[PDB]
């Protein structure tokens, strides 16, 4: 069980880490958190109380280093900073554990969400969507526009997720127009699995991973990539038996764990009523399908 | 974006454009069936396919035979017309290339989007005009040339005959359309109007009869009596 220890609190600030959150007050002895399960990827997040425009975070793993959280006031956030020190960092953080200045992980023991919301979500794929190499924890926010928003202003601040686009030369095989417009599996299988995700694993880590963007921080261009992935699944008639059970299951933890009252901005409502209804898989998502019925009829 | 009466004077320019109407292309008589069911036979349609600044038409007859072992007609003919509107265009030397194509439909963008990809400089645009492109198949020449067709075949003519000479094209397509909606709403009377003086003839390159300029002012008020008279006899006012 790892640890990500703070320097200190000094504004008052939201603290996310993963799906748990808690409130701290400026200048509150506050010096991390312990008890981070190891074996997943972790997000730790921070909505100042002053301002809750910008909603920010990193996203980390504790097996690829010694990471901090410390506030610069020069730049006013909260900056996740590795330690190249592993002694400074054990001698810190003991006398941090010793002094009971942290909070718990506070996972509950039959608790498989954050499992189940990152199961296919990999370190090293998000650092390859957030680029900046010099560091093993990737920073979003609320603001940064993924390169397809960019290509329709900063490319250094750019979500590179995959693009996706139903009306590109990439997803319409000349020659098949109508048969690839109306079934999509020809650009989900070749062009997309078999040709840049590689694997279905791939794809459902970013398929997760531009969720969980859009759940933690508003991201509005992480919600249309992963509305955008689910779309070109369900709008495939030929997708293994495999892709289709996960699919529903990762759908299924996605939704259970929104906010219910976040449903009106980040679920696209057509998307949702022509996959679940509409679509070839309409009838191949039982628990997404009965979820969604039970926790948001509205919508649909 | 959309084209509609506040942008009408584009139509006119001198960037090319062309309409495209997919209204007949689709063609079916209803029936019953010796069990007493009810079942459809396809007639040949076509693509309404104009210029309306020059009045050149592109029809390209759609024969029955493209239909044969298709399912979901409706949906398809909307397909093979962005597959002939797209053919066409690649067919036409770059110079002669339109612009922006308009289609009378909205269900028509998308499929001609996907088969204009290649051609990410022309626009796709829908109207809110209500144009009566539909009743082309009641000009008798093209009615006759559909009818007749026993295979694929390109038909071109000029909508607008000579009228040209004499005046601009936002007149000749405002007659066009005049003539077009009196056909639409009362073919019979349209009809009869047109062509009920045998000794007004059709010259044989020609769609419609060789009016003078006097005769046009007649025959185009015969037509607005027609439509306000069918506005009234339907409605009851
Ligand atoms: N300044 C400073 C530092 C810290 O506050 C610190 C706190 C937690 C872990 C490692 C740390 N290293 C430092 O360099």
């Amino acid at each position: 069980m790892n640890t990500v220890p703070f320097t200190s609190a000094p504004i008052e600030v939201t603290i996310g880490i993963d799906q748990y959150s808690f409130n701290v007050k400026e200048n509150q002895p506050f010096h991390g958190i312990k008890d981070i399960p190891i074996g997943h990827v972790h997000v730790i997040h921070f909505q100042h109380a002053d301002n809750s425009s910008m909603r920010y975070g990193y996203w980390f793993d504790c097996r690829m280093g010694n990471f901090y959280i410390q506030y610069d006031p020069k730049d006013g956030l909260y900056k996740m900073m590795e330690e190249r020190d592993g002694a400074k960092f054990e001698n810190i953080v003991h006398n941090f554990k010793e002094r009971q200045m942290m909070v718990s992980y506070p996972k509950i023991d039959e608790d498989d969400t954050w499992y189940n919301l990152t199961e296919f979500v990999q370190m090293d794929k998000i650092r390859k969507i957030v680029r900046k190499d010099e560091n093993q924890f990737s920073y979003v926010d609320s603001s940064m526009t993924t390169v397809q928003e960019n290509e329709l202003s900063d490319p250094a601040h750019s979500l590179n997720y995959t693009v996706i686009n139903f009306k590109s030369r990439e997803a319409i095989r000349p020659g098949h127009e109508m048969e690839d417009f109306l079934d999509k599996s020809y650009y989900l299988n070749t062009v997309m699995l078999q040709g840049i995700f590689k694997n279905s694993s791939n794809y459902f880590g970013e398929l997760q991973f531009a969720f969980l963007n859009a759940m933690f921080f508003g991201n509005y261009g992480s919600s249309l990539q992963w509305h955008a992935m689910i779309e070109l699944i369900c709008s495939s008639a030929t997708v293994p038996k495999h892709m289709l059970d996960k699919l529903d299951e990762i759908l299924y933890y996605q939704i259970k764990t929104l906010p219910e009252q976040y449903s009106d901005i980040l679920l696209n409502e057509r998307v949702w009523n022509i996959c679940l209804y509409s679509s070839f898989q309409k009838n191949s998502l039982h628990n997404t399908e009965k979820i969604m019925e039970n926790k948001y009829p509205e919508l649909l | 974006g959309a084209m509609n009466s506040s942008n009408y004077a584009e139509l006119f320019n001198n960037d090319i454009k062309l309409f495209v109407d997919d209204t007949n292309v689709y063609r079916v008589t209803v029936h019953k069936t010796f069990e007493g069911n009810v079942a459809t036979k396809a007639i040949n349609g076509c693509i309404f396919t104009l210029n309306p600044k020059t009045g050149h038409l592109f029809l390209k007859i759609i024969h029955t035979s493209v239909w044969a072992g298709q399912k979901r007609l409706s949906q398809l003919a909307k397909w093979k017309t962005a597959e002939e509107v797209s053919a066409l265009v690649r067919s036409l030397p770059k110079e002669e290339q339109p612009k922006q194509i308009i289609v009378t439909r909205k269900a028509m963008l998308d499929p001609l989007e996907v088969h204009m990809l290649d051609f990410p400089n022309i626009a796709i645009r829908p109207t809110e005009l209500r144009l009566p492109f539909s009743a082309a198949m009641s000009i008798d020449k093209l009615s006759d040339v559909v009818m007749k067709a026993t295979e694929p075949q390109m038909v071109l003519f000029n909508i607008y005959d000579d009228w040209l000479d004499r005046i601009s094209s936002y007149t000749a397509f405002s007659r066009l359309t005049l003539l077009l909606r009196a056909l639409k709403t009362n073919e019979e009377s349209a009809k009869m109007i047109l062509l009920s003086d045998p000794t007004i003839t059709i010259k044989s390159y020609h769609l419609w009869p060789s009016f003078t300029d006097e005769q046009w002012i007649t025959i185009e008020s015969q037509m607005r009596d027609l439509i306000l008279t069918e506005y009234g006899r339907k409605y009851n006012v």
